């Protein structure tokens, strides 16, 4: 759920 | 059925403004960060700017490279990604490709448009010359002869080069253009077997549309 | 921003075989890069992201792993719509940078380029310009250097050399190399030579014309 950038 | 389609690219000179459009079709616009990427020619990618989905309220990223001159914006209802350039330079002639995310990582490029050209330059739209290049003049030899045609003094980008024949395979290589003297220059060749040649027809044809031009040019022996 | 450095920037390869590139970044990006395929008439395809995620639609023979700094992708028993150029991507941060990226190359035998010369064509010459063509067609590998001479001088301001891509059905290159002069040089000079020399042989592949034949 953290995928990066947002 | 995700497509992307980039509009708005074409000459611009130095000191100018340009707004470029991207077309989105096939999923749900609002839910989707959308960016500009561009890739000079030579070059390497350049993320420019991104602009979030509608639970992120629609806010921005900006690559400072740029130095403020572009603005990211969209247009919901009618699912249409715009970019404002503003203070054009020569250094933004470039391909500018917009792209959606993922739907998981937000910051990835899933989908990409196939880009739209911009160049900032002094030079003026100018059709090509067209100049046939076959055998006549010294030896004249071999099963195979190759031809080709020299497409000079042209801009902005880009030119087509069609060679007809018809039924012989023939074999084409279209060569990239390059600057000289303000103006692209390009080639191509063509091999037809030597049985062919000289009484069946070989035509280049040169299309350059920024300037409507289409030059149809028969090779003849010198 | 961060920095990250692909490597390598070419590799050449057949279908079946592995390679690997890797992407190091200035400093930590977690987990976070993606990889992409770029190809001339196709949208650029996101491959992996998160580091070692498959995006959906790309096969399984597709890996990538790493984190903090120092990343790989591989892609094992290659087919023909991977031969292409990859970039690798950061995605901890803003902004988003790439890798320089790597170009696939198809793998085949060493071939010498097929040379042909061409003088200014009656056309150019009546416009009031002037410029020598040589061919250098369909050779491989890509590396080649291509030498003018005017009667027997070696001449370099003047001349364009363009590559096109590896070819479609032949996985070979082929470069067009024009030097262009002036009406008035080209009728003062006769003996207008290109030299192609490629590792394929230790001589150089000569062609010339002389005015005073035709």
């Amino acid at each position: 759920t953290d995928h990066g950038a947002e | 059925e995700v497509n992307l389609v980039e509009s708005g690219g074409g000459l611009e000179q130095s000191g100018g403004s340009l707004s470029l459009s991207c077309a989105a079709s096939g999923f749900t616009f609002t839910d989707y960060y959308m960016s500009w990427v561009r890739q000079p020619p030579g070059k390497a990618l350049e993320w420019l700017a991104l602009i979030r989905n509608k639970a992120k309220g629609y806010t921005t990223e900006y690559s400072a490279s740029v130095k403020g001159r572009f603005t990211i914006s969209r247009d919901n209802s009618q699912s249409i990604l715009y970019l404002q350039m503003n203070a054009l330079r020569a250094e933004d002639s470039a391909i500018y490709y917009c792209a959606r995310d993922n739907g998981a990582a937000r910051a990835t490029f899933a989908y990409w448009g196939q880009g739209t050209l911009v160049t900032v330059s002094a030079a003026k739209t100018t059709p090509p010359s067209v100049y046939p290049l076959a055998p006549g003049c010294g030896d004249t030899t071999g099963s195979s002869v190759t031809l080709g045609c020299l497409v000079k003094g042209y801009f902005p980008e880009s030119v087509t080069v069609t060679w007809n024949s018809g039924s012989l395979s023939s074999s084409v290589h279209t060569f990239p253009a390059l600057l000289q003297s303000g103006l692209y220059t390009m080639s191509s060749s063509v091999t037809v077997p030597s049985s062919t040649w000289p009484s069946q027809t070989v035509t280049c044809s040169v299309a350059h549309p920024a300037s409507s031009t289409t030059v149809d040019k028969k090779l003849e022996p010198s | 921003d961060v920095q990250i450095t692909q490597s390598p920037s070419y590799l050449a390869a057949s279908p079946g075989e592995t390679i690997t590139i890797n992407c190091r970044a200035s400093k930590s990006i977690r987990k976070f890069l993606a990889w992409y395929r770029e190809k001339p008439g196709k949208t650029n395809k996101l491959l992996i992201y998160s580091g070692s995620t498959l995006q959906s639609g790309t096969p399984s023979r597709f890996s990538g792993s790493g984190s903090g700094t120092d990343f790989t992708l591989t892609i094992s028993r290659l087919e023909p719509e991977d031969f292409a150029m990859y970039y690798c991507q950061q995605h901890n941060d803003y902004p988003l940078t790439f890798g320089a990226g790597t170009k696939l190359e198809l793998k085949r035998a060493d071939a010498a380029p097929t040379v042909s010369i061409f003088p200014p064509s009656s056309e150019q010459l009546t416009s009031g310009g002037a410029s020598v063509v040589c061919f250098l067609n369909n050779f491989y590998p890509k590396d080649i250097n291509v030498k003018w001479k005017i009667d027997g001088s070696e001449r370099q301001n003047g001349v364009l050399n363009s590559w096109t891509d590896q070819d479609s059905k032949d996985s070979t290159y082929s470069m067009s190399s024009t030097l262009t002069l002036t009406k008035d040089e080209y009728e003062r000079h006769n003996s207008y030579t290109c030299e192609a020399t490629h590792k394929t042989s230790t001589s150089p592949i000569v062609k010339s014309f002389n005015r005073n034949e035709c």
